[PDB]
């Protein structure tokens, strides 16, 4: 199959700057590509077709160009609405699609407020332990959030969810979720949540003692 | 080249 | 208006078959190849099927080659995809789109539906656990619920009824290795207030009929 990888993964542009955003194909694709925007909750809509034509409706600051395997999409002067993902498409060989790129708006840097929740003794009562870690309206969206248990670096027992940028402040938020049996978690004692951020001087530890 | 037109001619 | 309306996704079980349809208006149906384009949770998108304007010809995607089968109806303005021998890693978003011609090119996706989200899996239906998240930043403090262990999705969550939204944060649902469904619901307040306002999550999941009110005290 014809793989299409586009580049960046992430871009982060303030309203009324210019995006350009990159599509390669594995293999030649003559100029049979599309590009397409899809907003969070809703299908996605072309943009531009055969690399360079605009659909009826896209308006006049989104253009496309390229040929064989290299192609880019200009977004000029952003609107607040053009921030969404994009999808390069092929149909050189069946149809493919590039794995999208998400724009969002840079905003100044914003450090999380961190918060560390132990389990309630009522989910305790069923044999499971959830230990939630917050990280409230940060910007931007990359942090690194690791579970200390003991000291013990935890591995392969937690999950991760972020919300969508905050239409208010354009930050982000995130969970991470600690999820042990009763038994295990009460053969320890000191619970930690280590967020290392760009907003942050120093990496915060938030931390409780089982217990207590 | 491409894939076959699937549309109606 | 050009329109497409996707229908029949649900619930399925591994191994089990399931039809989608699509209904099309503004546009001459016949005229058109159809295809059909998935996206998993948090994914891209996978083109899954194409038909001819006149079904004479379909091809598919390596992905779901001899399992999904494509048909339409041209007296019914109906697209149908025929999913035998599901597997989990099939759950997705399911959209039709309209085969977009002019002048010399073809095989592009224009209209779209709005989908139809299939989840495959051989979960049963189960409420949510709602477990307090208790306050415990300086003048903010943070509280919220823990929804736990319910199939399938979605649940919602608000507080105090909906008169609460200021500050609310609630996160999107993660899929657990038991393939029950998880999420919480958090609200930065006041520190001065824990004792002196009431905070309360009303979450509800349909599927279970599961509606519950928990006040989340220090």
């Amino acid at each position: 199959e014809i793989v299409l990888t586009q580049s960046p993964v992430t871009l982060s542009l303030s309203p009324g700057e210019r995006a350009t955003l990159s599509c390669r194909a594995s293999q030649s694709v003559s100029n049979y590509l599309a590009w397409y925007q899809q907003k969070p909750g809703q299908a996605p809509r072309l943009l531009i077709y055969d690399a360079a034509n605009r659909a009826t409706g896209t308006p006049a600051r989104f253009s496309g160009s390229g040929s064989g395997t290299d192609f880019t999409l200009t977004i000029s002067s952003l609107e607040p609405e053009d921030f969404a993902v994009y999808f390069c498409q092929q149909r050189s060989k069946w149809f493919t699609f590039g794995p999208g790129t998400k724009l969002d708006i840079k905003r100044t840097v914003a450090a999380p407020s961190v918060f560390i929740f132990p389990p309630s003794d009522e989910q305790l009562k069923s044999g499971t332990a959830s230990v939630v870690c917050l990280l409230n309206n940060f910007y931007p969206r990359e942090a690194k959030v690791q579970w200390k248990v003991d000291n013990a670096l935890q591995s392969g027992n937690s999950q991760e969810s972020v919300t969508e940028q905050d239409s208010k402040d354009s930050t982000y938020s995130l969970s991470s979720t600690l999820t042990l049996s009763k038994a295990d978690y009460e053969k320890h004692k000191v619970y930690a949540c280590e967020v290392t951020h760009q907003g942050l001087s120093s990496p915060v530890t938030k931390s409780f003692n089982r217990g207590e | 080249d491409g894939n076959p037109d699937p549309n109606a001619n | 208006q050009m329109h497409l309306v996707e229908s029949g996704g649900g619930v399925v079980q591994p191994g089990r078959s399931l039809r989608l349809s699509c209904v099309a208006s503004g546009f001459t149906f016949n005229n058109h190849g159809m295809h059909w384009v998935r996206q998993a949770p948090g994914k891209g998108l996978e083109w899954v099927a194409v038909i001819w304007h006149d079904g004479s010809n379909k091809f598919y995607a390596d992905s779901v080659n001899g399992r999904f089968i494509v048909s339409r109806d041209n007296s019914k303005n109906t697209l149908y995809l025929h999913m035998n021998s599901l597997r989990a890693e099939d759950t997705a978003v399911y959209y039709c789109a309209r085969d977009f011609f002019v002048s010399g090119s073809y095989n592009y996706f224009d209209p779209w539906g709005q989908g139809t989200l299939v989840t495959v899996s051989s979960a049963s239906t189960k409420g949510p656990s709602v477990f307090p998240l208790a306050p415990s930043s300086g003048g903010t403090a943070a509280l919220g619920c823990l929804v736990k262990d319910y199939f399938p999705e979605p649940v919602t969550v608000s507080w105090n009824s909906g008169a609460l939204t200021s500050g609310v944060h609630t996160f999107p649902a993660v899929l657990q290795s038991s393939g029950l469904y998880s999420l919480s619901s958090v609200v930065t307040v006041p520190s001065s207030s824990l004792g002196t306002q009431t905070y309360i999550c009303n979450v509800n999941h349909k599927p279970s009929n599961t509606k519950v009110d928990k006040k989340v005290e220090p």
